[PDB]
């Protein structure tokens, strides 16, 4: 029966001086019982707003926001570095207080393609009985981007691990890393190991294999 | 004066196994402690806020609201005269997993609502029935610029260092988060160099693990 | 003042202390206060409420508990002096519990605070009840500073306060408190 | 007879008056409050003789015997030209017409007020004109 605090848009890009815009949709009538934060780091976060459009003492004036109903809106104008970070909507109204899953306001930049890296199982690892294939996937931009790993071809998804950076604080750039983990034998038994992304900088995908 | 609110774990760390207890504080200054109402929140990894408790002031006899998961095995509590806020979380479970928040709630428009004007710093907490181990370590070298990398897997609990060459590569270095799988973390460190420094002198990574007091040097040498 | 109509004719006046009429009153009378054009003030027994106008729906009426009896109030607090001031106002300020629409209160389980909210909105359906409800704070505040204007959202909502010390004392209000309740 | 009756002349006591100090009214005066529904001072003075009845008797509730102390009828047609915007009551300050010689005296009727401020003198001289008149005529139908 809670109230769900909807924010479908998990990161949102802009350049400093511009104008953004954050949304959330609560999924019950709150008239105007929300709270909006900030949030860096997962560290603690500070409060922005209240009853909807109310800024908070010591927020800057490029805050703002509205909205009722089930409707809210944070703007924030003439956008700076330091505004970086993420932003959720909180509903008051009804217990349990809940709050928005938060959106992530990013820098753009230039598009930039992938540097991909494959390395094989290493030695030390094989004798321990497993094998891992590890694919970096280095400075993009944007963070979209779809990565396979094929087997002779064939598409693997079991035994798949991924992790990802956030935007890098010096050239606003994504990374990623992918490891497909079997054991000795079934690793042994094929040939030809292959990390397969793809991304708006390259119509056709970028490819590294290791071979034997 | 400045307005604090500082959390501490009472007894212990915040790495506990399922079925055990933990007291969380939140020790304050800078305002009447005793004229506000004081809340305890939950951010679990990978998901949403989540409001966990309240109490009230003697005034209004210390009443207390709880969300429904809680009930029964949380208790939130308070020290009017050492500014204090606590959290007593029994009969934990994995669920029970996150960085955990006290906040203050004031008055708003002249309105008394839940909006959370301070916070503490977070406390992060851990319920896991895993046992600490060392990290593997694994060179990951390929079969102008040259990328090389270091695997560290199967380890517990966080966190984990990595450096290479003692951080003089700094410059060129990912280190990705980790990843849990089987109850143990993984993760992967990636170092771009130039093709002239690599293979010719030697790179390592030094991972550190201060938990089961690991230190472990793994030089990338080509195959 | 005083001034001489004849030669031994003299205009003279008396007044009334507002302090020593409140302080030695033994009874426990209700005060009702105008702090300033914002900020109302009543008082009774155990409790003191401040009364203010503004568009924020503080309650709602699918979270909060909704009032259409009088006795439905027992479970906006647990003090009875709360609950008896509140019915008490409502009853002096015009409020039709049989015909009116319902008003709302938070929930005496919420730690929020007590609070009860009235809509006094001047538009549209709900305009004749506005109107009434304004008359009937004319009688109850003299010279009722009226901030809810026509067309506009206007909610009035009560909570708990300290009475403020520079409360003009005034009992006129306190007369017209007694006389319709 | 449901009207509460001052029995004492009537002397106020200082914490009755701002000026903080006692006054007495002859009985002339204060025995035409007796059964007079249309005198705010006389509900004022019924206000504050039965709160101290109510202290030297030491506690009721507040109001039970209120019809018996004020005038429901003068207080609405109070509250009516206030909110016509016409001169009204606000039940505090109180004039009479006073024969210092002979200590003789009308009894007080209300100054009042009009957007928040007391009628000037002139405003309301045909008043004070009037009652000095009653006043002198009492006085030489008692000698
Ligand atoms: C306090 O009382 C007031 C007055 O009674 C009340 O405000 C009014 O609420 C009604 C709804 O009950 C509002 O009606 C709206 O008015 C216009 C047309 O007159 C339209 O905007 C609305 O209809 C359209 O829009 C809706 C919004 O999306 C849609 O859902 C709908 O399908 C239509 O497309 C609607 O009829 C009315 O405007 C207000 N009046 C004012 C002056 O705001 C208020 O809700 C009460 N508050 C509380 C807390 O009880
Ligand atoms: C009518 O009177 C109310 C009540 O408070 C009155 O005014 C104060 C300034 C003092 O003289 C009080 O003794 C007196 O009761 C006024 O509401 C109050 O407004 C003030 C600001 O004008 C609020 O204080 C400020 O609030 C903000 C936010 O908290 C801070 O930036 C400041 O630090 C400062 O404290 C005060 O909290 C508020 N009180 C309540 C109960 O709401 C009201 O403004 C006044 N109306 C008019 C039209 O004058
Ligand atoms: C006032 O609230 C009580 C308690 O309700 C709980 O707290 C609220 C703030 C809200 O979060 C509710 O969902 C909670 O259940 C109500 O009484 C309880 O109602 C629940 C309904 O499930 C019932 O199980 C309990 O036994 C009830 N407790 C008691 C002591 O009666 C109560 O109905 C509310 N009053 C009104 C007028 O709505
Ligand atoms: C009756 O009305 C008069 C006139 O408005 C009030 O007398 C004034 O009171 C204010 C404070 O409320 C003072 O600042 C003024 O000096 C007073 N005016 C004078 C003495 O001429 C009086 O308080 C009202 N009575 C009540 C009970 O509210
Ligand atoms: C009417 O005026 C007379 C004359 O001033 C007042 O009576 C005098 O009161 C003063 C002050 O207390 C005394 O010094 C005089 O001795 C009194 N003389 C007489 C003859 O009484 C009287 O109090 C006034 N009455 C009212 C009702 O104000």
């Amino acid at each position: 029966g809670s109230v769900v605090m909807t924010q479908s848009q998990k990161f949102m890009s802009t350049s400093v001086g511009d104008r953004v815009s954050i949304t959330c949709k609560a999924s019950q009538i709150v008239g105007t019982s929300v709270a909006w934060y900030q949030q860096k780091a997962g560290q603690s976060p500070k409060l922005l707003i209240y009853w909807a459009s109310t800024r908070h003492t010591g927020v800057p004036d490029r805050f703002t926001a509205g909205g009722s109903g089930t409707d809210f809106t944070l703007t924030i104008t003439n956008v700076q570095s330091e505004d970086l970070a993420d932003y959720f909507c909180q509903q008051y109204a009804t217990y349990p207080l809940t709050f928005g899953s938060g959106t992530k306001l990013e820098l753009k930049r230039t598009d930039a393609a992938p540097t991909v890296s494959i390395f094989p199982p290493s030695s030390e690892q094989l004798t321990s009985g497993g094998a891992s294939v590890v694919c970096f996937l280095n400075n993009f931009y944007p963070k979209d981007i779809n990565v396979k790993w094929k087997i002779d071809g064939s598409e693997r998804q079991n035994g798949v691990l991924n992790s990802w950076t956030d935007q890098d604080s010096k050239d606003s750039t994504y990374s990623m890393s992918s490891t497909l983990t079997l054991t000795k034998d079934e690793y042994e038994r094929h040939n030809s190991y292959t990390c397969e992304a793809t991304h708006k900088t390259s119509t056709s995908p970028i490819v590294k294999s290791f071979n034997r | 004066g400045q307005i604090q609110l500082v959390q501490s774990v009472e007894t212990g760390g915040g790495l506990v196994r399922p079925g055990n207890s933990l007291k969380l504080s939140c020790v304050t200054s800078g305002f009447t402690f005793s004229n506000y109402q004081m809340h305890w929140l939950r951010q679990p990894p990978g998901k949403r806020l989540e409001w966990i408790a309240v109490i009230t002031v003697k005034s209004d006899n210390y009443g207390a609201n709880y969300v429904e998961s809680v009930k029964g095995r949380f208790a939130i509590s308070r020290d009017d005269s050492k500014s204090s806020v606590y959290l007593e979380m029994n009969r934990l479970r994995e669920e029970d997993t996150a960085t955990y928040f006290c906040s203050r709630s004031g008055i708003y428009d002249g309105y008394y609502a839940y909006a959370m004007d301070y916070w503490g710093q977070g406390t992060s907490v851990t319920v896991s029935s895993a046992t600490t181990k060392g990290p593997s370590v694994y060179p990951l070298a390929p079969g102008s610029m040259v990328t090389l990398g270091c695997l560290v897997k199967g380890y517990f609990p966080e966190p984990v260092t990595v450096t290479w060459n003692s951080g003089s590569l700094s410059s060129g270095v990912h280190t990705f988060p980790a990843v849990l799988q089987s109850d143990l973390y993984t993760l992967s460190s990636s170092v771009t160099v130039p093709s002239s420094t690599w293979p010719s002198q030697t790179v390592t990574c030094n991972v550190a693990h201060p938990a089961s007091s690991t230190k472990v040097d793994k030089k990338i040498v080509p195959r | 003042e005083a001034f001489k109509i004849g030669l031994h004719t003299e205009f003279q006046t008396v007044s009334f202390s507002m302090v020593g009429l409140f302080s030695n009153n033994p009874h426990d009378c209700p005060l009702l206060c105008t702090l300033n054009k914002s900020h109302l003030y009543i008082k009774g027994g155990n409790a003191s409420f401040q009364i203010s106008f503004d568009d924020i729906a503080v309650l709602l009426p699918q979270y909060d508990v909704i009032i259409q009896h009088p006795a439905d109030m027992s479970w906006c607090s647990k003090s009875d002096d709360q609950i008896w001031l509140s019915q008490w106002f409502m009853n002096a300020v015009g409020h039709d519990w049989h015909l009116d629409p319902p008003f709302l209160c938070r929930n005496r389980t919420k730690t929020e605070g007590f609070i009860f909210q009235v809509n006094t909105s001047k538009t549209g359906v709900n305009e004749n009840y506005a109107k009434k409800f304004k008359t009937g704070m004319h009688h109850l505040y003299r010279e009722y500073p009226d901030s809810c204007l026509n067309g506009k959202l206007c909610l009035m909502k009560a909570q708990p306060t300290s009475w403020p010390l520079q409360c003009p004392l005034d009992h006129v209000n306190t007369l017209h408190f007694l006389t319709r309740g | 007879f449901f009207s509460w009756s001052l029995t004492d002349g009537y002397c106020l006591e200082e914490w009755m008056l701002v000026a903080a100090k006692m006054k007495c009214f002859g009985n002339t005066a204060v025995a035409k409050c007796n059964l007079n529904h249309d005198s705010e001072f006389c509900d004022m003075l019924r206000l504050f003789d039965y709160n101290k009845n109510a202290i030297k008797t030491l506690v009721n509730l507040c109001g039970q015997t209120i019809n018996a102390l004020i005038s429901d009828n003068l207080l609405m047609k109070n509250k009516i030209r206030e909110l016509m915007s016409v001169p009204y009551c606000n039940y505090t300050k109180f004039w009479y017409v006073n024969h210092t010689l002979s200590g003789q005296h009308s009894l007080p009727r209300c100054w009042l007020i009009k957007n928040n401020s007391y009628l000037n003198i002139s405003d309301f001289r045909n008043d004070w004109i009037l009652e000095s008149d009653f006043l002198i005529s009492e006085m030489l139908s008692k000698e």
